[PDB]
């Protein structure tokens, strides 16, 4: 089946180097070509370069004209992209794309796309999460609909999975996007909107799970 | 070497009406060498039209590209309520291959309902020596939403980030999770705390406030 | 020449001293299909064509009738009923020098497979897509010739080798291209069992 299997996520450091690989399977990889693109979390796409699998001829963008080397392996049908003198301001997701090209003739567009690998670069090592309550202000907010929540602050790295009442409370939940602090640790908030008559009656507990630190924290709100 | 402007920036069609996104080139291009992709939140973009006129495999019949010599447009015959996402142009001139600015089509049919809420700093956090205040404007509409922060009846300068959600399916509305944090002693300095919002359907800010020692 | 322009010199009009050349103390590979390599002196042919080129040592195994790969498909295909010999010996002393040697080329792309003994020297831009290349190099418009990275300090795998393929062809001809005939000194005045010239 037309598909690319791509590498896994990594955490890298300033001044280091990284190499990303994505295998090809389900088509005649011997005649196609591969290009590499990178994208920050919600920005305009950025083009890196491309390489002909057969000849090995390459091409690089002017920004990355010097500090990138794209290689390939004809034997195992795998392409590598290498970044040199990496910095913290290149944290993005990297995609490799190639057209479906099978031994006769082949398409004028990059049909096949990998799932993308996220490369994270921060000086913070491994912070671990810390949950906090969001006092439902019974003075004002305990009227009709009322909202409480949990504060997941200063954790590294992503992601943290937050659920309420061991997965029972699903309607009205708002998991907010993680925010990067100037300290190098990530942070997001999880709130929930509930009737004020049941804000005190039902107990609301959030299950914050941070797999890198294997931290499981429940907090009374 | 090739510049691909993409306008209009955003579009708001209820599902089914007939739509066009547009990108433009400032140099020479071979008309079959511009392609369109859409990217759902969290996924790699998929190929939609290559050659600016030929649909790829599996794409609905409902779309067709236009593709002039250097003037390019993708006709949408209708929004089937999935199709609300971003789209990108990409060129294959002998020059370096670039990408467009990316255009996003939003869904409407969403009652603007902004409920301003507050959450005071906790006790163990104040113990921790830093400060965090949470202001949540939930279930509101449209994307336009600005919140400033009232302290001491004057405007304070920086020191606040933003975080917004993408359109939830049912209510179609938005929520912004804006955290205003502070230092230690200056947290024990000012008395009056607030967060206030300027909105299209909410003319008057709530400007919700509270006191030190009272909550 | 480069393998995409394999050179055919019609060796003939001469005494075919094969089992003379045999022991040149240099040949790595000497495979003779259909004829005994040490009796080739006695089995002689009408015309011998010496097709010469230079390939890298990993690719020699493809040079055999009915074989498949890259060389035998897009550069030079041996006939499936081939009757002749194949000769190849390492030549890295000569065809590589510091800085590499980029004067050797080999075809990399082709629409259709070479019919056996076909020579093709076109320089057209290969078109792997679905649109006219209109004489324009770029995506889906590839140049078909890739050089060789010949360096004297590689392994034997990429290390250049010279190859000569003698294609023994036979028709209804007097077949003058034949090995030397040995002779024995004249012994007179004894009942001997002679065989003079004919």
């Amino acid at each position: 089946q037309m598909q690319l299997v791509q590498s896994g996520p990594e955490v890298k450091k300033p001044g280091t180097s990284v190499k990303v690989s994505c295998k090809a399977s389900g088509f005649t990889f011997s005649g196609s070509a591969v290009q590499w693109v990178r994208q920050a979390r919600g920005q305009r796409l950025e083009w890196i370069g491309w390489i002909v699998v057969g000849s090995g001829n390459t091409n690089y963008a002017q920004r990355f004209q010097e500090r990138v080397t794209i290689t390939r392996d004809m034997s195992t049908s795998t392409a590598y992209m290498e970044l040199s003198s990496l910095r913290s301001e290149d944290t993005a997701v990297y995609y490799c794309a190639a057209p479906y090209c099978s031994s006769t003739s082949c398409r004028d567009g990059f049909d096949i796309w990998g799932q993308g690998t996220m490369v994270t670069v921060s000086s913070a090592s491994t912070k671990g999460p810390s949950v906090f309550p969001l006092a439902p202000s019974s003075k004002s907010t305990s009227g009709g609909t009322a909202a409480l929540g949990c504060l997941v602050k200063d954790y590294f790295p992503e992601p943290v999975t937050v659920s309420w009442n061991s997965g029972a409370l699903t309607s009205g939940v708002h998991t907010f996007p993680a925010v990067l602090q100037s300290s190098g640790l990530y942070s997001l908030s999880s709130v929930v909107t509930v009737p004020s008559s049941s804000l005190g009656t039902q107990t609301y507990i959030c299950n914050v799970n941070h797999k890198p630190s294997n931290t499981k924290v429940d907090k009374k709100v | 070497e090739i510049v691909l402007t993409q306008s209009p920036g955003t579009l708001s069609l209820s599902p089914g009406e007939r739509a066009t996104l547009s990108c433009r080139a400032s140099q020479s291009v071979r008309s079959s060498y511009l392609a369109w992709y859409q990217q759902k939140p969290g996924q790699a973009p998929r190929l939609l039209i290559y050659g600016a006129s030929s649909r790829a495999t599996g794409i609905p019949d409902r779309f067709s590209g236009s593709g002039s010599g250097t003037d390019f447009t993708l006709t949408i015959s209708r929004l089937e309520p999935e199709d609300f996402a971003v789209y990108y142009c990409q060129q294959y001139g002998r020059s370096p291959w670039t990408f467009g600015q990316g255009t996003k089509v939003e869904i409407k049919r969403t009652v603007a309902a902004p409920s301003v809420f507050i959450f005071p700093p906790s006790d163990e956090q104040l113990k921790s020596g830093t400060a965090s205040v949470v202001c949540l404007l939930n279930n509101f509409y449209p994307r336009e939403a600005k919140v400033q922060w009232k302290v001491d009846n004057a405007l304070q300068s920086g020191n606040s980030q933003e975080s917004v959600t993408e359109q939830d399916s049912k209510d179609s509305t938005y929520s912004l999770s804006s955290t205003l944090t502070l230092s230690k002693a200056d947290y024990e300095k000012h008395k009056v705390y607030a967060c206030e919002v300027t909105h299209q359907g909410l003319s008057s800010p709530v400007t919700k406030s509270f006191n030190r020692g009272e909550c | 020449a480069s393998v995409y322009a394999w050179n055919r010199k019609r060796i003939s009009n001469c005494v075919a001293d094969y089992s003379v050349l045999y022991n040149s103390a240099s040949f790595s590979t000497f495979k003779c299909y259909g004829v005994s390599p040490t009796k080739l002196n006695d089995l002689c042919f009408t015309n011998v064509y010496a097709d010469s080129f230079v390939i890298r040592g990993d690719e020699v195994r493809q040079i055999a009738p009915g074989q498949t790969g890259k060389i035998a498909d897009y550069n030079y295909k041996l006939p499936d009923d081939f009757t002749g010999c194949v000769i190849a010996w390492n030549s890295n002393n000569l065809d590589s020098k510091v800085g590499g040697n980029y004067n050797y080329l080999y075809r990399l792309f082709r629409k259709s497979n070479l019919k056996p003994f076909e020579r093709d020297i076109s320089t057209e831009i290969y078109q792997a897509g679905s649109t006219p290349c209109n004489g324009v190099e770029g995506f889906n418009c590839y140049f078909p010739l890739q050089s060789y990275g010949f360096q004297p300090t590689n392994g034997v795998g990429y290390q250049p080798y010279r190859v000569v393929v003698l294609s023994f062809e036979l028709l209804h001809a007097p077949a003058t291209v034949c090995g030397p005939k040995k002779s024995t000194n004249l012994v007179k005045n004894k009942c001997v069992n002679f065989n003079f010239n004919g």
